[PDB]
């Protein structure tokens, strides 16, 4: 019984029984608990026999290690609803996850945990909420399961139950004194999530509970919520309040009606001039209190557009689907905000659209207007450059010349962004390094992509000064990668992962003129990596010195002529030269390098040790180290 | 599509069960 948890743990994978009542043969108070307490690892989870006897459903097996004598209920473990791997799951919480009534009514029965907490704090259930089953939520709250307990950001069960779209226990948490008002550590009234998943039902008793109305922190109201998301059938009950005034009724209609057209699952024009009209006729018939809406100015990105404040100008966009789209981003920016979360979502969509229409012309300015909005919000732009890059590759690709302005834009937020990814890598703890340097690494990789394409682009003096500048600028800040690679580094290793969608297309690291580029922007030629490859050691190491030649050759001729020592050593002891797996990468080195004393002499320093520290010029002291 | 790639936009801890 020294380990043979094997055994039940398979058994109550299916929910054995026999197997595990043959698994249990007469044993006494210290071998009954060591077999029936026996943990495991199972890499991912904790392994214990009541996680897995809860989490597919099999109450026998539960049943049998509950009747006669009681297993650890309150056993803490780890387990995974896709990724949702969260600590502190004992059977009780697994079990209301996944929506078993049966094994929870054979957990609770003893007396289980019905509050166990874990990291995110989420009771059991939060977790049966979140499945959505009724038996499960007032089996639990008739056994005083803790209906207040929050998670860490405050989201109590109720806010759960009104998103993902359970009705019936969203009606008996509010008969069973729950908190309809509850807030959030960013503001989540139960009216926010309800409006914002679109349930009609939800939000129908909410505010048949007074669940009332407060701003998000994002200065965002319920029905402005409501609004953002497409989501028209819930505005109509908001609007139904005559508590918000026509401020917030024509915000919330041109909000909606804005976000329509610019929406990627319910994209519907009809379905946008309409409420877009609704929205102005409230403000242009009353009288002599007419309102007019504030001013915004043309912003370039949206056609220089200045938006429709008359009805005979919004009736000119019932015949232009390529006008409601900019004048849907527009009327978007203008209520949601410049800094909201969501408010570049259409903008990057509405470009999106219109780059698969092969009209690169205008998804160009909506992209960086999007990337700007992000940028100028502290967001994680890793993958809008990304899409940049994409973009950029098919343009070049088909016939078509990008702009050398738009690669300019590109490249200094692209230096700004992995500045700042440099500052989330240094300013975090372990807990999130690991993503935080993924997305650093990613940026990275699109700079180079970015770069790539700019030296594919003809251009004129002026632009290349830019782009130049935008590359200095980086190469001075000196990037590197988890494994050392610096921004040079990678443009000549062909292991760098090109991105598949469009930079495929054309981006082929190793590239002869972007390393050119590099180096004549200020790269350190003679940098080493985290092992000790330097900037030629990795480029000696190509797959095909035969057919992509002229891009090894002037690459190898490129970091010679720029000061890379041809005889440097890494930390495995190994000249380039002794670091090629190809014979045409260590001719041309050979050919590429000149005999000089002074490496001879560092070489005999460096085997016949002299304790160079004095006696020696300063400079030379690392150059004994290179070798 | 290029459309097609900004679904995956559509991760916070916020809303997790």
């Amino acid at each position: 019984m020294e380990g043979l948890a094997g055994y039940v743990y398979k058994a109550a994978s299916e929910g054995k029984v026999l197997t595990l009542a043959a698994l249990l043969l007469n044993r006494s108070e210290s071998d009954i608990r060591y077999l029936l307490g026996y943990v495991s690892q199972q890499g991912g989870q904790r392994s214990t026999p009541l996680i897995i006897a809860a989490r597919n459903g099999h109450a026998k097996v539960v049943r049998l290690l509950l009747e006669h004598y009681r297993v650890q209920t309150q056993q803490t473990g780890t387990v995974r609803f896709d990724g949702y791997v969260i600590d502190g799951a004992t059977a009780l919480w697994c079990a209301a996850g996944a929506g078993h009534f049966e094994v929870v009514k054979l957990l609770v029965s003893h007396g289980a945990n019905v509050n166990h907490t874990t990291v995110t704090n989420s009771t059991p259930l939060r977790a049966a909420c979140f499945d959505g089953r009724l038996d499960i939520v007032k089996y639990l709250v008739e056994n005083n399961a803790n209906i207040s307990i929050a998670n860490k950001y405050d989201n109590t069960c109720l806010m759960i139950a009104a998103y993902k779209g359970h009705t019936d226990v969203v009606r008996y948490l509010l008969e069973q004194r729950a908190d309809p008002n509850a807030k959030a550590h960013c503001g989540a009234t139960a009216l926010h999530f309800a409006a914002e998943a679109g349930h009609i039902d939800i939000v129908k008793e909410l505010i048949k509970w007074r669940a009332a109305i407060v701003v998000n922190g994002h200065g965002m109201t319920p029905l402005k919520v409501a609004a953002e998301s497409c989501k028209a059938d819930v505005v109509e009950l908001l609007l139904s309040h005559a508590d918000c005034d026509r401020r917030s009724r024509i915000e919330a209609l041109e909000l909606l009606g804005a976000s329509f057209a610019n929406d990627r699952e319910n994209y519907d024009i009809i379905k946008t001039y309409h409420y877009l009209y609704l929205a102005m006729l409230e403000r242009f018939q009353d009288g002599d209190n007419i309102l007019e809406k504030e001013v915004l100015p043309p912003i370039h990105a949206y056609g220089n557009r200045t938006e429709c404040r008359n009805p005979q100008e919004l009736e000119s966009i019932r015949q232009d689907r390529d006008a409601l789209h900019m004048e849907g981003l527009i009327v978007r920016e203008r209520i949601l905000g410049a800094d909201n979360i969501d408010v570049s979502h259409p903008i990057i969509y509405r470009g999106a659209v219109y780059a698969d229409n092969m009209e690169f012309e205008q998804c160009i300015k909506l992209w960086l207007h999007a990337l700007h909005l992000r940028q100028k919000g502290n967001r994680n732009t890793h993958k809008d450059l990304l899409r940049f890059a994409q973009v950029f590759s098919q343009m070049i690709h088909l016939n078509e010349t990008v702009k050398a302005p738009d690669i300019e834009c590109v490249l200094r937020c692209s230096v700004l962004e992995i500045e700042q990814s440099m500052n989330r890598v240094k300013n975090i703890s372990d807990a999130d390094v690991h993503n935080a340097m993924d997305n650093y690494e990613c940026n990275l990789y699109t700079f180079l992509y970015l770069v790539c394409i700019s030296t594919k682009t003809q251009c004129s003096e002026e632009d290349q000064c830019k782009i130049n500048k935008q590359i200095y600028n980086l190469i001075h800040l000196d990037p590197r990668t988890r494994e050392g690679f610096t921004l040079l580094h990678l443009a000549v290793n062909s292991n760098t992962p090109v991105d598949d969608f469009h930079t495929n297309d054309v981006c082929s690291f190793p590239n002869a003129l972007v390393t050119k580029l590099l180096l004549d922007c200020g790269a350190e030629v003679n940098a080493v990596d985290n092992e000790g490859n330097s900037a030629l050691h990795i480029i000696v190491q190509y797959n095909r010195p035969i057919s992509d030649f002229l891009t090894l050759h002037s690459i190898i001729i490129s970091l010679v002529e720029a000061g890379a020592h041809t005889d440097m050593t890494n930390k495995q002891n190994k000249t380039p030269l002794d670091k090629s797996t190809t014979g045409v990468s260590e001719i041309l080195l050979k050919t590429q390098m000149k005999m000089s004393l002074k490496c001879l002499a560092a070489r005999a320093v460096r085997a016949n040790d002299i304790n160079y520290q004095d006696q020696i010029p300063r400079t030379l002291e690392e150059f004994v180290g290179f070798h | 599509k290029f459309a097609d790639h900004l679904h995956k936009f559509h991760a916070a801890g916020d809303l997790w069960q």
